[PDB]
């Protein structure tokens, strides 16, 4: 029986427009929805419903079965009080401490509990048509839908029960539920871990078709990423400039990094390739700085009232550096990402994975997905993001334009 | 005849109520038609008189169709529309003719007096209450309310398309072969039957519709549809008439550019760079704006294109979709979408809006993207591109470019002009080359600056500058350097601005200076730039 859902007052339902899809994807969405209609999960609606939320078609991990993916980012914002306060889900600040964290897809659970009849109208979605030749099939949800944060919020109760008999047996495995996924952590050994997960999978399945699936993470390896200076044997005027260049940039983050000591080696208009001797009277700065750069700065506390921001830089050669932060130059974390150079992998496919990577590291660490500053063209991303997308959630993003030394820095 | 179809439940916005707007008593000659027409509409059931106490009213007016003698009633519903909830936007965005699949026969049916033949949700009928006056302010009793979708009401278009979609379904089942596409009030029926077999189905539908209360008529292929002259196997845009004038206002150049753009989707080579560069200034309509030599030469080039007529072919989901791009002038591009050699599905152009020092490799990419979105919208798939660029050329730039990108399938097409990478910078300093420590600056007040350099070989220069920005100077420095240098140079600038503008390797930004620096880099064999914290 329904669990009254209200929109944050002074706010109306979502009215986001459907993006245009390839005939291929339209086709899959049609079959899926026709089935969901049969099973009563959704129903057709009329013009008396001004609401709308986007829908894509993705391929689940490892299968050639198409999956529907409703982008509820807007409805989520318009119901935030419901799933963040009224029914919040506390996040385990130690799940990041475990040695191995597997991710399970439980979204299929929600299709059980029916949705508040008065809220339904807000889940309206539209399967588009090509070239506009037709109106668009319109459906609204009748059960909790996946992608809608209100869904795990309402279902917690039923989740908390089905999981009780397991949390008692293995009081050391940590379980976090975000969106349609379960993040199970443990200090076991890879061999056992996979066993405990299969234990959990079967447990879940006995207590009601709660059928999941599998994603291997390792928080205990997610260590820092101190910047690196390139120490050489010889040093030209240029190298020293570039060195002074990165050093005078690092000073927006690190305190004790001074360079006026090294600036005295470029003294008065000298050739560029001219090797410069290594003055010891200065090295008490380079050496001093090579260290200040290995262990992080004071402060830098995760403000939970603020938003998480993730910037990514194209490092070229299938490599991408990234940093999550809330207030410029106080990164809470920074990493890298590498592709697998053959039979596929283009910038777009990589970025898409790097984003998915960063988002999961985020959920696990802060129980919160960040907002990305994607170095790509809005329309290009809007075109292909949906091709290499596996996640069942979608973060917020925006597109940036040209990093001065911010890339040459994190290299 | 009001249809037996189900009605759609309507409601007024959350805390509102119906229009109480009082009727303006006027001409009794009008009050003549209001009763004459309401009378007929009351019989047909479109309307009904209601109990004295309906707290609402919407002004009624009366307009004579000059040419016929038959007055037409008009109800300005705008006040109700403000109080009526929102509906699923009558899905706008008219299909592009280049995407429709060709058929042997296509008929159009005017479902005009349609929406008036559709029942309106019961409980919402009262808010549609109007009041026909009388001989003279004494007998107000003439009060009705609609039972069908009132012209001009807010939710009429929405509830009609809906109702129509439902009405056609039982018919589309019995006829899976044909395809029907409803639009505002004009039905489209196409098939691959036979001219006479196709004539039996069209009359079948009419009866079907009629059995639904909707009435239909008892033009030809060369159709009227929204700017598109249609044909038995082709399409084009309604003929165009580009103005000839001695004086032009903002409002005239706008209608010109608009008309010219509309042509683009079929007329190859259309340009607007200059004609629209004119509106750069403030939108102050009817502001007579002088022409220009370029703009005048341009308007001409279009006229010569529009000379002859251009026709478009339809879609064949059987063949591939190919798109080819041609770089025209600097900053402009054109492309054609086709399935068969020279006989386009559709055409169009692209241009660098900001143009802030860009790259031909990058613009060509912006076009491929621009075409990919369009193709998906129209054909539900992307095309195979044919491009004036060398795979190696492209890879070189994408692999070294900071932004991520990705072009669909594309083969090379050696057809000058090819795509440019006129000059490349040195990734490492150049040994044995003179090093210039350029730089400059201007006074934010005086508008005066100095641009020079100091070489390692002791040589130095400093040129005086007037009406210059601290960014104009920084580029004047780099320019000087390239001028007073050999064939290989090492330049060291304090300006990230200038550094980056050059690293993006632009071209002929018709910014004389930036075009001069560029011409200089081309001449050099090896240039190496480098930046150092300002000051
Ligand atoms: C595709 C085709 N083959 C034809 C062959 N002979 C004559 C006309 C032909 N058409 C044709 C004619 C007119 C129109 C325009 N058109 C109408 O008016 S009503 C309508 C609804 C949806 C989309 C388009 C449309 C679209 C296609």
């Amino acid at each position: 029986e329904t669990v009254p859902v209200k929109l944050k007052p002074g706010m109306d339902g979502p009215k986001v427009k459907q993006w245009p899809l390839t005939e291929e994807k339209i086709k899959a969405l049609v079959e899926i929805c026709t089935e969901m209609e049969k099973e009563g999960k959704i129903s057709k609606i009329g013009p008396e419903n001004p609401y709308n939320t986007p829908v894509f078609a993705i391929k689940k991990k490892d299968s050639t079965k198409w999956r529907k993916l409703v982008d509820f980012r807007e409805l989520n914002k318009r119901t935030q009080d419901f799933w963040e306060v009224q029914l919040g889900i506390p996040h385990p600040a130690g799940l990041k401490k475990k040695k191995s964290v597997t991710v399970l897809d439980v979204g299929d659970a929600y299709f059980s509990v029916p949705l508040d009849e008065d809220f339904r109208k807000y889940t309206a979605f539209t399967i588009p048509s090509i070239n506009n030749e037709t109106p668009g099939i319109r459906y609204q949800y009748n059960v909790l839908p996946q992608g809608w944060k209100g869904s795990p919020a309402i279902f917690q109760s039923s989740m908390t029960k089905i999981l009780e008999p397991f949390k008692k047996q293995n009081p050391d495995i940590v379980i976090y539920q975000y969106m349609d996924d379960l993040y199970v952590g443990s200090d076991l050994e890879i061999g056992q871990h996979r066993t405990k997960i299969e234990e959990l999978r079967q447990h879940l399945l006995r207590w009601g078709l709660t059928t999941p699936d599998g994603y291997e993470l390792h928080p205990d390896k997610w260590t820092v990423q101190p910047i690196v200076l390139p120490e050489k044997d010889s040093w030209t005027v240029n190298d020293i400039q570039k060195l002074v260049g990165k050093l005078n940039w690092a000073s927006q983050i690190y305190p004790g990094i001074k360079v006026r000591q090294l600036c005295k080696l470029l003294r008065g208009t000298k050739a560029l390739t001219e090797v410069i001797p290594l003055t010891e009277e200065a090295e008490l700065e380079l050496a001093e700085n090579r260290e200040i750069l290995k262990e992080p700065v004071h402060g830098v506390y995760y403000d939970p009232s603020k938003d998480l921001i993730a910037e990514i830089q194209k490092q070229g050669q299938g490599q991408w550096t990234y940093q999550i932060y809330q207030e410029p130059f106080k990164n809470l974390k920074t990493g890298k990402y590498a592709r697998m150079r053959g039979a596929h992998t283009n910038d777009v496919k990589q970025l898409t994975e790097a984003v998915q990577k960063i988002t999961t590291e985020s959920i696990v660490i802060w129980g919160k997905t960040p907002k990305f500053k994607l170095p790509i063209q809005k329309e290009t991303w809007e075109t292909w993001w949906t091709e290499y997308w596996q996640a069942t959630w979608i973060p917020e993003w925006e597109f940036v334009n040209t990093p001065p030394l911010v890339k040459l820095w994190y290299q | 005849p009001i249809s037996p179809i189900e009605t759609v439940p309507v409601k007024l916005k959350p805390g509102m109520d119906g229009p109480k707007v009082k009727q303006w008593p006027l001409t009794e000659e009008k009050i003549k038609a209001l009763v004459e027409i309401c009378t007929e509409m009351e019989k047909e059931g479109k309307i009904s008189k209601i109990g004295p106490e309906n707290p609402y009213n919407t002004p009624v007016f009366a307009i004579k169709k000059k040419d016929s003698t038959k007055w037409r009633k008009l109800v300005d519903f705008r006040e109700l529309n403000k109080r009526t909830q929102d509906f699923w936007e009558v899905q706008l965005g008219i299909p592009h003719p280049a995407g429709l699949k060709k058929k042997k026969s296509v008929t159009v049916l005017d479902v005009g007096d349609a929406y008036f033949s559709v029942p309106l949700d019961e409980d919402f009928r009262k808010y549609t209450a109007f009041t026909i006056p009388s001989i003279n302010n004494e007998t107000p009793g003439i009060r009705y309310q609609y039972n069908v979708l009132p012209q001009g009401w807010k939710g009429s278009p929405a509830i009609f398309q809906s109702s129509m979609t439902k009405i056609l379904e039982p018919f589309k089942k019995q006829n899976p072969d044909i395809v029907i596409y409803q639009y505002m009030d004009d039905l489209y029926v196409g098939s691959d039957l036979e001219i006479g077999q196709h004539r039996t189905k069209i009359e079948e539908l009419r009866q079907h519709l009629l059995r639904w209360g909707l009435t239909t008529p008892d033009k030809e292929p060369p159709f009227l549809w929204m700017g598109y002259e249609l044909h038995p196997d082709k399409w084009t845009v309604q003929p165009i008439v580009l103005p000839e004038k001695d004086s032009w206002t903002v409002n005239d150049i706008q209608k010109l550019v608009g008309k010219l753009n509309w042509a683009s989707q079929i007329y190859p080579g259309i340009k607007v760079r200059q004609l629209c560069k004119l509106l750069r200034g403030t939108k102050a309509l009817t502001e007579v704006i002088p022409l220009t030599e370029e703009a005048e030469l341009e308007l001409a080039e279009n006229r010569e294109i529009l000379k002859e007529p251009v026709h478009g072919v339809y879609y064949d989901p059987s063949k591939d979709l190919i798109a080819e791009i041609q770089k025209q002038g600097q900053g402009q591009w054109t492309y054609q979408i086709y399935q068969e050699p020279f006989k386009n599905l559709k055409t169009g152009k692209y241009a660098r809006m900001r143009g802030a020092h860009t790259n031909d490799v990058k613009q060509l990419t912006e076009a491929v993207q621009k075409i990919t979105t369009e193709s998906i919208v129209i054909w539900g798939k992307t095309p195979k591109f044919k491009l004036p660029i060398q795979k190696e050329t492209w890879e070189t730039w994408w692999t070294e470019y900071w932004q991520a990108t990705w072009i669909p399938e594309w083969e090379f097409v050696n057809t000058p002009p090819l795509v440019k990478l006129w000059y490349q910078l040195e990734k490492e300093p150049i040994v044995g080359a003179e090093t210039f420590y350029v730089d400059g600056a201007a006074n934010r007040e005086t508008k005066l600056g100095k641009a020079g350099y100091v070489t390692n070989k002791g040589r130095q220069k400093v040129v005086p500058l007037t009406n210059t920005t601290n960014q104009k100077t920084e580029l004047q420095a780099i320019y000087l350097a390239l001028q007073d240098s050999g064939l290989e140079v090492n330049i060291v600038t304090d300006s990230q601005y200038a550094l980056g503008i050059i690293q993006a390797q632009p071209d002929k930004s018709e910014s004389e200076l930036v075009n001069q620096i560029i011409e200089q880099l081309i001449k050099k064999e090896k240039v190496y730039l480098a930046w150092v914290p300002a000051h």
